[PDB]
């Protein structure tokens, strides 16, 4: 349990996996018996990690008690299971960042199309108190006749 | 831009539970291949749990077939006679990942 | 040492698809990083001008970066609300910063490299940890939005400029705005120090006297909108001398490694090198086609780079 934690620590450490508004729950499900007694986000993530390698044993070792067939859990599934978590996690942070920046300049060329709107509404008075004027002054003078 | 406004907003909430979804997604694609449907859900409830009892965020609305393949790769995959079942949408997923 | 841009480019480099908000120098390596508004932060080497990868990590518009003493973490501060930590080794976001409500302006590490500084539109400054992510104390007093901020060469002493036309001093372990200045024709919006190389030429370029300990004091240099540059005395607290001629707004002063003339950058589309000591050289050379955002001078080699809005990035020899 010691080498799971200490593997999950080491591969990890690249991600964020950290909350600083983390809560601790009154009752932790400790797995790694030297995890520290207020445990970080960070550490938490890693006890998980480590409690669903041990997860598969016992799965296991239902199926030999039911006589199903088993296969071996090796640390290479660990390393594997650790290897998927952080190229899922890059993978799925870098469309929400790519996805919200689409979103967040889509609003902005919103938000200023209906500035122009706006605009183009004095644009329209301005033309219609010039238009008016004109045939006002062009009555005007064509009655000086 | 109603929309967009709706999904922007919750942009915090979204990765606030990438760890979480994550490492469930994670687990799923290495250990459940070789269990069937019954336990593949068995060991996916139990996970859950432990996330739930250690306070680590994730959402639990959305599919895992869902979540780790789009409706592109799944219609295309849909054309090469993959069987339209959750259990061969996730084989076609741990064959891709 | 006599190092000065001359009207002769090197390299002008364009891959920003928006407007560059600045632009720093690597502390040992021959790196240059530019920060625009796309979202993306962009490195280059300066020696050979080649692109070199790109940080797409951040939501929105990047506003100011920062490395530490040792060139190992890059932080950065964009207008999606957060400030995000780079690992320069392999050029990843390490650690994604949340609070700090509105549109974050600038951030800085102090010379510790243990805490992090930013400032934003919410009228506050934050002090943060690099190590664990938690803001342990805030800095209020400004009543306008900060626009860019700055600490010393010890990680004790830090200078705010706000809209607010006040640039504030501020002290690590009191947490009080030692020193207050409200006097600026309109918005103040770049700061920068004075390094040791520089303080002896204050001395005897402005008739200060020294005070029974006989250190000139720590020194301020306030650029604003006013087309006017002012130097200030942190110690104290009053003007020495005022630079005008710039046509339009500055958007950023900083001091020659020599510390012995004044280079700056303006919205006058030029970049004007002016020395304090004698008003001899008020060398004006013209930059870009548009407005000129940020600068930085090299600490040993001979070059000097700048970011402007046209979506390039530029550099000059320094002869």
């Amino acid at each position: 349990t010691e080498a799971l934690y200490q593997v999950g620590k080491e591969f990890t450490s690249k991600m964020d996996l950290e909350k600083p508004n983390y809560i601790v729950p009154d009752y932790m499900p400790v797995v790694y018996d030297k995890l520290p007694q207020p445990p970080s986000h960070r550490e938490a993530i890693v006890n998980s990690c480590v409690f669903v390698h041990q997860t598969l044993h016992q799965a296991n070792a239902r199926l030999a008690k039911r006589g199903g067939r088993t296969m071996a859990i090796t640390p290479r599934h660990y390393l594997d299971f650790i290897n998927h978590y952080a190229n899922l996690f890059h993978e799925k942070r870098s469309e929400l960042e790519e996805q919200q920046m689409h979103l967040n300049v889509g609003l902005r060329k919103i938000k200023e199309t209906v500035d122009q709107v706006e605009e183009l509404r004095r644009d329209l008075r301005i033309k219609s108190q010039e238009l008016e004027v004109k045939n006002a002054a062009a009555n005007d003078k064509l009655k000086k006749m | 831009r109603e929309r967009w406004e709706k999904t922007s907003e919750t942009f915090k909430n979204q990765m606030s539970t990438i760890a979480g979804d994550c490492l469930l997604s994670a687990a799923f694609i290495a250990y459940a291949g070789y269990f069937d449907q019954q336990m593949r859900q068995n060991l996916f409830t139990t996970w859950s749990h432990h996330l739930q009892q250690a306070n680590i965020q994730f959402r639990t609305d959305i599919a895992r077939t869902e979540y780790l393949s789009n409706a592109d790769e799944r219609l295309r995959w849909q054309a090469s006679s993959l069987p339209a079942d959750d259990l061969c949408t996730e084989n076609a997923i741990m064959l891709k990942r | 040492k006599e190092w000065i841009p001359r009207p002769p480019e090197k390299y002008a480099l364009s891959g920003h698809r928006s407007p560059v908000t600045r632009v720093i120098f690597h502390p040992v390596f021959s790196v240059m990083v530019s920060a625009s508004e796309d979202a993306t932060i962009k490195v280059w080497d300066y020696e050979t001008g080649d692109f070199e990868r790109t940080l797409k990590g951040h939501t929105d518009s990047v506003q100011d970066i920062s490395f530490d003493h040792s060139g190992k973490l890059l932080a950065s501060c964009s207008a999606d609300m957060t400030i995000k930590l780079w690992d320069f080794q392999g050029f990843e976001c390490i650690r994604t910063m949340h609070g700090h409500d509105h549109n974050v302006s600038s951030v800085a590490i102090m010379p510790n490299g243990d805490h992090i500084v930013s400032a934003s539109r919410d009228k506050t400054i934050k002090m943060w940890e690099v190590q664990t992510g938690y803001c342990v104390k805030t800095f209020t007093g400004h009543r306008e939005w900060v626009r860019m901020v700055r600490p010393n060469q010890d990680g004790t002493l830090i200078a705010s400029c706000s809209n607010d036309q006040t640039v504030r001093v501020w002290v690590v372990a009191t947490k009080e705005c030692k020193a207050e200045l409200r006097e600026h024709e309109h918005v103040v919006e770049c700061i920068s120090w004075a390094p040791e190389s520089s303080y002896s030429s204050i001395s005897e370029a402005t008739g200060s006297e020294t005070k029974k300990s006989g250190k000139p004091g720590p020194f301020l240099l306030s650029g604003s909108r006013d087309k006017t540059i002012k130097m200030w005395d942190v110690s104290t607290g009053m003007c020495l001398m005022t630079l005008v001629g710039h046509d339009n707004w500055v958007r950023g002063v900083l001091f020659h490694s020599g510390g012995k003339f004044i280079l700056s950058c303006a919205d006058d589309k030029t970049l004007r090198v002016w020395d304090y000591k004698n008003k001899r050289c008020m060398k004006t050379l013209n930059a870009h086609e548009h407005f000129v955002t940020s600068l930085d001078f090299h600490k040993t080699a001979p070059y000097v780079v700048t970011g402007s809005v046209d979506q390039t990035v530029k550099v000059w020899e320094c002869r």
